[PDB]
């Protein structure tokens, strides 16, 4: 499945996502610290072989993992700077996002 | 107290007892502990069960509580 | 809110208490004992809070406290017994 | 769930062993779930949702 | 000076039309205000200027309990006639030396 | 016909099923039939069309269904008399 850039990332707090637009790209001038997600990227998860334990957890609490895997970009650790430019390049044919 | 803020599902009580309190719309453990034994015997479908199921939980009916419910 | 209706027994003896004028004679028509009448007046009093009769020597009189609650009993048994007749008659 | 074995067993697979009750084994499972859904044992298990 | 807000400015690595220096240079100028607070603990100021020429502390809206010692301390330069700077000054009271790390590490508010 | 059966019949019709008449009756689904089976002995005739998927309303059952509403509407009159 093709990768996509979006703010819909599983298993992450909305507070950490407060520095992104609805297209999932951090605003210009936003102060960022290592570990924060500048841009979101979800890769299509494969079919996981569920161990006998996690099947029990899914049976009890019901949270089923969708066909999504997080491969988003994060700030390298120990870096605390300011995003001063966002350069996005798109291929001809594919629809560009609102930020483009 | 860590038990007051929990609903009535944390007792593992008998199904006969698990249904009787729903008639009076018992929502909190505090809600059921405020009411005493002198008026809970009216509801049909306990007297030989509630004391022993609650004693092991470190609780007993008849205690007086204020600011209830605190929401 | 669970609708706590009156007991299924206190209502019928209450209608025959006034007609028969005596509590002991109120039990022979309902093939029960006289002690059963006093058992059910209290349970129904929990909702009312009003006393059903006033004591008189060798006589039974009507009090206003229970009088208001006479007027909403005698029609219950009339229609339910009618109700029993309808299914029984249509079944035959 | 095949925990500590080589495979799991379905409803009839365990039914042929103990009792041929179809929905009753299922409600035994449901009773187990609601027992495990209680905030008396699930407190530590709930922490395993993010992995 | 602890915090500064400039309209039309996102980060401290940008520029503005008519402004001769950079925003970082303006911040370095702002490092050296001699301001005295008499009654309260923290003062919020506001600076507005439009025209051509240097900017000093005189252009700041003076308050009844705000003491500015240096009136000729140059802040910035405006080159275009239509250039207009509207900047907000946040001045606090404290002792010692405080960098820009412990402030964000202390206040969890976004 | 006990007055306990009085409140198990009225919920059956508006819930379109005996098992579906349990959530608002503060009772499980088994007891809803335990009173009805006795009704077919004291009164002695059917009330609902018993089927696997649902129940068909009978003309006689609705007549009692309205009769159960006469019994409770005036029961509320005794209730608001206390109110």
């Amino acid at each position: 499945g093709p990768e996509e850039i979006t703010a819909d990332i599983p298993n992450v707090g909305e507070a950490a996502l407060s520095k992104l637009d609805e297209s999932g790209i951090v605003y210009i001038g936003a102060e960022v610290t290592g570990g924060d997600i500048l841009v979101g990227k979800v890769t299509p998860k494969g079919e996981t072989q569920l161990t006998p334990e996690e099947k029990l957890l899914r049976a009890i609490f019901g949270e089923k993992a969708s066909d999504v895997k997080d491969s988003s970009l994060r700030v390298p650790n120990g870096v605390s700077g300011t995003v001063i430019d966002v350069q996005v390049f798109t291929r001809d044919g594919v629809e560009k996002d609102k930020r483009a | 107290d860590p038990i007051l803020l929990r609903p009535v599902d944390d007792l593992e009580l008998t199904v006969r007892s698990a249904n009787c309190l729903k008639a009076e719309a018992i929502h909190y453990i505090g809600d059921l502990v405020q009411r005493t034994e002198v008026e809970l015997l009216k509801t049909p479908n306990s007297l030989t069960e509630i004391k022993d199921v609650l004693a092991s939980r470190g609780l007993s009916l008849g205690m007086r509580l204020e600011n209830w419910p605190p929401a | 809110m669970s609708k706590r209706l009156p007991p299924l027994n206190a209502l019928r003896v209450f209608d025959a208490a006034a007609r028969h004028l005596s509590f002991t004679r109120a039990a022979e028509e309902l093939f029960v004992t006289q002690a059963a009448v006093s058992h059910q007046i209290k349970s129904l009093e929990d909702f009312l809070g009003l006393k059903l009769f006033r004591r008189r020597n060798r006589s039974l009189l009507l009090t206003e406290e229970g009088q208001s609650y006479f007027l909403d009993i005698k029609e219950i048994f009339s229609q339910l017994t009618e109700a029993t007749r309808k299914l029984q008659a249509r079944s035959a | 769930f095949g925990i500590d074995m080589n495979t799991d067993y379905t409803l009839e697979e365990v039914g042929k062993q103990f009792d041929v009750t179809r929905e009753r084994i299922r409600q035994i499972e449901a009773k187990a779930l609601r027992k495990l859904r209680h905030p008396s044992r699930s407190e530590v298990l709930r922490s395993f949702l993010d992995d | 000076v602890t915090e500064v807000e400039i309209d039309g400015v996102l980060h401290e690595y940008s520029t503005k039309e008519g402004v001769q220096e950079d925003i970082l240079e303006i911040l370095l100028n702002l490092k050296g205000l001699a301001v005295r607070v008499q009654g309260k603990d923290e003062v919020i100021l506001t600076l507005n200027k439009s025209g051509i020429g240097p900017v000093t502390a005189a252009d700041i809206t003076h308050d009844g309990d705000v003491e500015i010692v240096k009136p000729q301390h140059v802040i910035c330069h405006l080159t275009d006639e239509n250039a207009s700077i509207s900047m907000r000054i946040k001045v606090q009271r404290g002792r010692g030396y405080v960098p820009a790390s412990t402030r964000i590490h202390s206040e969890e508010d976004e």
